[PDB]
């Protein structure tokens, strides 16, 4: 009667951040307590994480232990109650490169009199050999719009849009598109202004 | 040889694929196999790795999808004459792919399901051998 103690046992991942997370389920029960295992898939032993033995939080980092791009993995959960009862609940199957979320990008909006340069940040990811998303997905590019609607896009950094009317207010969207893998982020936006023209007679 | 990147780059299609995927591994109780990563390319080039993956979405259609085509609706019908159109576009090698084959005839029935539960590996696998 595993459903009846764990719940919604998922890893939530960002940016390849992996968080295993639970809940408890509706038959109990206060007194409870969780010890969290991990294995790589197509691998025999699963693995004990250390720090995440009998806690009563109902989560897990395991970013560190999920960080090969090469592999997909599982972790699960046994619950134990004070009384003995117990049950343990495994995740589907994680893949980080297929599963992880992408963040809105940092970006870079400056104003000139007439157009906004902006400059789109690479994103640094916990993956170590630390890979950038740009270093990981071999076809991310950047998709900007200018609602004045301009667009501009394209793998490059840095982006300006030209034209505009000087001392005006305008809104950056920027995203991040991962074609291939059907990612994208939510967008990044920067409500700016063009400088003042002061050109005089 | 090679396949168009415009063919990898449409999200419903890919999704449905990767949700088909998906709820096959969802009866895959077998954790400690992986049919498609690591060992398949090995003494493969990058070059004759779209050719590779070729012999192996023709062995998947042939002898994994066909024999499955009942399970897992509705995504099945959609995402089968997806693959089948690339199979269509494709139209020591066989030392690797003979071994996924014998690993699928050893875990009977059950590594048919886990073949379909990989379909996301095989697909990217494709995607970036191919493009």
């Amino acid at each position: 009667d595993p459903s009846d103690l764990l719940q919604h046992v998922k890893f939530q991942s960002s940016n390849f951040e992996n968080i295993l997370t639970w809940d408890s389920g509706p038959e109990g029960t206060p007194d409870t307590v969780y010890s969290i295992e991990y294995k790589t898939y197509g691998e025999r032993d699963w693995v004990a994480k250390k720090g995440c033995q009998r806690i009563t939080r109902k989560s897990c980092n395991l970013t560190v232990e999920t960080g090969n791009l090469t592999e997909l993995y599982y972790a699960r959960v046994t619950a134990v109650s004070a009384g003995g009862r117990s049950a343990t609940k495994m995740t589907d199957r994680f893949s980080s490169l297929q599963h992880t979320t992408l963040k809105p990008p940092d970006v870079t909006c400056i104003s000139k009199v007439r157009s906004i340069q902006m400059i789109v940040h690479p994103t640094p990811t916990p993956i170590r050999a630390r890979l950038t998303l740009e270093d990981i997905f071999h076809d991310l590019f950047y998709h900007l719009e200018l609602q004045v609607q301009m667009h501009l896009g394209g793998k490059q950094r840095e982006y300006e849009f030209f034209g505009l009317t000087p001392d005006t207010e305008f809104l950056g969207t920027i995203m991040i598109l991962v074609p291939t893998w059907a990612k994208e982020s939510a967008p990044y936006m920067c409500r700016v202004k063009t400088l003042p023209d002061r050109t005089w007679t | 040889a090679r396949l168009d990147k415009s063919n990898f780059q449409q999200p419903y299609i890919t999704n449905r694929t990767f949700m088909l995927a998906k709820e096959a591994s969802l009866a895959d109780n077998n954790t400690d196999v992986r049919l498609i990563g690591e060992k398949l390319f090995h003494g493969v080039s990058m070059s004759e790795r779209c050719y590779l993956m070729k012999q192996v979405l023709n062995f998947t259609l042939e002898e994994v999808l066909f024999p499955q085509s009942d399970r897992f609706q509705p995504y099945m019908q959609e995402v089968v004459p997806f693959l089948a159109r690339l199979s269509n576009r494709l139209s020591h090698i066989q030392r690797n792919v003979q071994k996924l084959k014998d690993t699928v005839k050893k875990l009977g029935e059950s590594g048919e399901i886990k073949a379909i539960g990989e379909l996301d590996l095989l697909f990217m696998s494709l995607r970036n051998a191919c493009i």
